[PDB]
RNA sequence: UAAGCGCGCCGCCUGGGGAGUACGGCCGCAAGGCUGAAACUCAAAGGAAUUGACGGGGGCCCGCACAAGCGGUGGAGCAUGUGGUUUAAUUCGAAGCAACGCGAAGAACCUUACCAGGCCUUGACAUGCUAGGGAACCCGGGUGAAAGCCUGGGGUGCCCCGCGAGGGGAGCCCUAGCACAGGUGCUGCAUGGCCGUCGUCAGCUCGUGCCGUGAGGUGUUGGGUUAAGUCCCGCAACGAGCGCAACCCCCGCCGUUAGUUGCCAGCGGUUCGGCCGGGCACUCUAACGGGACUGCCCGCGAAAGCGGGAGGAAGGAGGGGACGACGUCUGGUCAGCAUGGCCCUUACGGCCUGGGCGACACACGUGCUACAAUGCCCACUACAAAGCGAUGCCACCCGGCAACGGGGAGCUAAUCGCAAAAAGGUGGGCCCAGUUCGGAUUGGGGUCUGCAACCCGACCCCUGAAGCCGGAAUCGCUAGUAAUCGCGGAUCAGCCAUGCCGCG
């Protein structure tokens, strides 16, 4: 807001892994408050990364996350009659969040019936450089430079 | 819209009830009518006394009454023959027997009630308005308050335009709730309707 | 004061702030209880708002001006230097001997030289 | 129909439902609490006085 | 380089409009120029400066204002308020924000202000005067839907003439007469009181001084800083007041007091639930206190303050309340109340029975339940807080699939009860389907409240609508917040509460 740069909100660690990325994405899979379900969904997805590859689901989570954030994007400025699309960097917090919110929202637009599948598949394709959250982040720097034209507006 | 009423927003703190029994929820609501059918008869027989509370206590089921007034003389009568009639009114309208005491109001210029009163009946009477809210401030501050403020609303010297004379002189810090501020609040009855009739005396801190 | 035992923090942040600024800019001006009979200025355009209000209360007005200044409103003029910390000294402490002396007591100059820049 | 109306109210009738809360200084019928025998408005107005014993600004 | 001080000479003005127009005359190729009125009309037109307000002006600065987000509304059913239509009536008010789950914290009769019809008039209510009777009170009889009208009885305590005849008598009640009552009939621009709102925004003023012919200005323009006219610095100002903040309550850490109905750490006993001894330590309860102040450290800064650090339960206003300046809005309310004025008087007053405020071709606001798998059902198992209750909360039996009904303890309630908390956890069932999603609508059979549930109540038990996430648009929220999950209360016989205020 107005008066201050805004004290973004340090998470708690995660009670297995002990990851402060993991409880991020938890708490974006979490839906009124119901983070049990939450983290007994992710952790239920954790283990189906195990049953289908000899890898952590660490190591492959934290692969999804680096290949969803976005390098650019277009951010809506306005001129005073019209609109552009402008074109510009990503912020480092802005990645993380974009990139946990699109693997989610990428994840419950899958076909198969119970989330922790769906969370993992998702995962597993993500961090395989295409699932659903990819091609949102791909749209994203392809709306960019369908609009590098206007990247001499960069605010 | 606004202003909360200076008392109401003391009564723990600074400033007491008017009222203290207690009663449970079986009975506060016929001691509470009794309360107001006395205040109420109180009220207009003790009108020239000028009466600034009335005051109730109520233990072993038995009530007395502490009226404050500026003119005991008025309530007691030559050797108390009106006081005699009021303590039998109080039974007739009550089933019940309540000792009616009288208390001078040491100061009737640091009462709000009756500074207010006493305004209030000045307008009554055709006197200006202006005028007579500015020297109740003096009276006020003469008598040693920290500070007064007395309104007079709307309809003053009978115009249709109803307004709102004010007049203030001291402190009258109404947020501060330390204060004790005594606030009064009579009518005028006229030919033309009603003035209502606001007085804040403001007295010491702690 | 004993009164001071006791008393808020915020009145002692408060009315420490106040006497010290009461303390800075009323030092001299407590001395008289009184208008005075003669006001002294060393740069009267300088200190005209002053030269103002004692000519108004028909109040005496002697200064130190220079060749900046406007010696019709100054009633007694030492016409002279008065920026040079050393033409000041000279003339106020020549002044206030005068005084001492003609109220009774001829005395020693005081320390002024403190370091002469 | 207001003064027959609190009159009517005390009179206490055929049928026990036929009786209803009044307000005991307004005749009001409606937000009479059943503690007081008062109005929502009467409440309020007397409470500031300090004349309802006990009775206190509440804030939490 | 006068708009100063003066002399010379020229030109021009004499309220605004009519109008630089008309007429005339002169000039011009023409366009038009110059010269230039009046009627009539207005009570001004106008200069400059002042305080505001305003800007599709500027600078600086704020708020869930946008932006970033998360969840909704707008679509569907239904609940509810409103427009409108309708009606005998669908009483009345609220109208952008700031009217529309608002007055209403409880419309079947009551409420109730409306409609119909049946009834009453000194009246349902008050103060008082005159008079034959009656003089408290209480009971049935007709006629009625009920009011009411008509009726017939039981039967005078009391002051007192008194040992009584008999006779004075005050409460009190009916009959008629007089004053008067009654009016939710009008006016919220006649009002008071109270409220909304701009806005918890950071403002609004004053006394003296000083500036200005004056309105007025300074103070309160500037620089910094703050949540803040908060503070600092500066300055023809120095102060002060209403506001800000603080003083008040809740929440967070700890202490002292207190130890039952509350607690149970170590004992001892034990029909297990602290049940008994013990004990108040801890938890609580609730009353009084302590505790935070940029106080300390580092850095920046002239200062105020800021960044960071340490300690501390807690910092930089710790988190929430209460609290609303001078004023604004001809804001809201004569239907809470009060009130000036206006109006009604076998009626615009009053009583009743019934209807209506619940109407439905539509439109809108606020909500609820949803469309499902992060879900739904069933079983089992947990963990709250704040409230409420002795004509009431109801344990526990029993009967009933059940609502509920019979019994029937305990509880004037830190004792007993409402009480099951739900979401959660554990089992199991569903397997993507208009479905074991969703529960509208409709049929039946029951229960309960109440004189009475047809219009019109809730609840229980055996059809299964629309709806596959909602257009333009539009709302809420910055943290224990939103989101989600239940719990309690006021009103209240019952309830149309999915509302409200609270609690976790
Ligand atoms: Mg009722
Ligand atoms: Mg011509
Ligand atoms: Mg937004
Ligand atoms: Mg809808
Ligand atoms: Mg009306
Ligand atoms: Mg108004
Ligand atoms: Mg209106
Ligand atoms: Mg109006
Ligand atoms: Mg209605
Ligand atoms: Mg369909
Ligand atoms: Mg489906």
């Amino acid at each position: 807001a107005r008066r201050r740069r805004a004290e973004v909100r340090q998470l708690q660690p995660d009670l297995v892994y002990g990851d402060v990325l993991v409880t991020a994405f938890i708490n974006k899979i979490m839906r009124d408050g119901k983070k049990n379900l939450a983290a007994r969904i992710f952790y239920d997805a954790c283990k189906i990364i195990q049953e289908k590859t000899g890898q952590e689901p660490l190591k492959v989570f934290k692969q999804a996350v680096e290949n969803v954030k976005p390098r650019m994007e277009v951010r809506s400025r306005r001129v005073g009659g019209a609109n552009y699309q402008v074109p510009m960097e990503v912020s480092p917090r802005r990645q993380q969040s974009l990139a946990l919110r699109w693997l989610v929202q990428a994840a419950n637009q899958r076909p198969e019936r119970r989330a922790a599948v769906r969370i993992a598949h998702e995962l597993m394709d993500a961090a395989e450089g295409k699932g659903g959250a990819v091609k949102k982040k791909e749209d994203v720097e392809r709306m960019a430079e369908a609009n590098r034209a206007y990247a001499h507006y960069r605010w | 819209g606004n202003k909360i009423h200076p008392i109401g927003f003391r009564l723990g703190i600074t400033r007491d009830w008017e009222s203290r029994w207690y009663a449970g929820k079986k009975q506060y609501r016929h001691l509470l009518l009794e309360d107001q059918r006395i205040r109420g008869l109180l009220e207009k027989e003790l009108y020239s006394a000028g009466l600034a509370r009335v005051d109730i206590e109520r233990a072993a089921d038995n009530v007395a009454v502490t009226v404050h007034v500026a003119k005991p003389g008025v309530v007691i009568g030559r050797g108390g023959e009106r006081i005699r009639v009021l303590r039998e009114e109080l039974a007739k309208l009550t089933g019940k027997n309540v000792a009616l005491n009288v208390q001078e109001v040491q100061n009737p210029n640091l009462s709000a009630p009756l500074v207010a009163q006493r305004v209030a009946e000045q307008i009554e009477r055709r006197f200006a308005v202006r005028r007579a809210i500015k020297q109740a401030v003096q009276r006020v501050m003469e008598s040693g308050a920290k500070g007064a403020k007395v309104i007079v609303s709307g309809r003053i010297g009978g115009a249709e335009q109803a307004r709102t004379e004010w007049a203030a002189q001291g402190r009258v810090p109404l947020h501060t709730l330390r204060a004790n501020i005594d606030y009064g609040f009579a009518l005028a009855r006229t030919t033309y309707g009603v003035l209502g009739v606001k007085a804040y005396i403001f007295l010491g801190e702690v | 004061s004993p009164e001071i035992e006791e008393r808020p923090k915020k009145e002692q942040v408060r009315l420490k702030h106040e006497l010290e600024r009461l303390q800075k800019y009323l030092s001299g001006f407590r001395l008289l209880k009184r208008l005075p009979d003669a006001i002294f200025v060393v740069d009267p355009t300088k200190e005209a708002i002053a030269v103002r209000e004692a000519r108004k209360l028909f109040i005496p007005v002697i200064a130190l001006a220079d060749t900046d200044s406007d010696p019709d409103l100054v009633d007694y003029i030492i016409p002279g230097n008065d920026d040079a910390i050393r033409s000041i000294q000279l003339i106020l402490s020549r002044a206030v001997d005068l005084i001492i002396q003609a109220r009774g007591g001829v005395v020693e100059p005081s320390p002024s030289y403190a370091l002469v820049q | 129909a207001r003064k027959a109306l609190i009159e009517k109210a005390k009179r206490t009738p055929k049928f026990k439902v036929r009786a209803y809360t009044r307000c005991v200084r307004c005749g009001r019928a409606r937000s009479v609490y059943r503690f007081f025998g008062l109005c929502r408005i009467c409440l309020r107005e007397l409470a500031h006085k300090g004349q309802l014993p006990g009775v206190r600004k509440a804030s939490w």
